């Protein structure tokens, strides 16, 4: 549908003019929606849309040839972690919407086309999430997730938000 | 662009 475009002027430039030039931007806009660096977003994916690609935006830039790029730090759904779904004491204390609403942060970063961004979402701490659920706007939790810890895809290890290997 | 890509 409609394309994301840059908001305003670049924040920074790298390289000489020409094929090596890179113009960095803090925000993209589409109609009345704005997404900025530090926000989390849902990305368009190929299939299985119960596991949307969700990432934190680290930086965005345009390179030569009208290429709009976003650098993304991916979150992982608990099903996606190598311990799988069956792995999810710790089981007792976890919310009953854990499989649907919890996300692990990771250090897995990728560069992607800005036009694969679908829409903004929120990934907050557990206590923040529970307080937001008491309200009316965030009643229904649309696009709202909470952080369950860290996943290391290279080792398969999961860590709590306190850094405790799980 | 059509769909995003993930490495591993």
């Amino acid at each position: 549908r409609q394309l994301w475009k840059w908001f305003g002027k670049p924040t920074q430039r790298r390289g000489m003019k020409g094929k090596a030039r890179k113009l960095f931007y803090k925000a993209i806009v589409r109609g009345k929606e704005m997404i900025r660096i530090g926000d989390c977003a849902v990305f368009l994916s190929a299939g299985r849309p119960n596991l949307p690609y969700i990432g934190r935006i680290q930086s965005m830039w345009e390179s030569w040839g009208n290429n709009m790029v976003v650098r993304v730090k991916w979150f992982y759904h608990p099903e996606e972690t190598s311990p799988g779904k069956q792995f999810h004491l710790r089981v007792s204390s976890q919310r009953k919407d854990f499989m649907e609403r919890a996300l692990y942060q990771s250090s897995h970063v990728d560069e992607n086309d800005v036009q694969t961004v679908s829409h903004k979402c929120l990934v907050v701490g557990l206590e923040q999430y529970e307080q937001m659920l008491k309200t009316k706007k965030y009643q229904d939790s649309e696009g709202l997730y909470y952080l369950a810890g860290t996943y290391e895809p290279t080792t398969g290890m999961i860590f709590s938000t306190d850094g405790v290997p799980v | 662009k059509q769909t995003a890509r993930k490495s591993t």
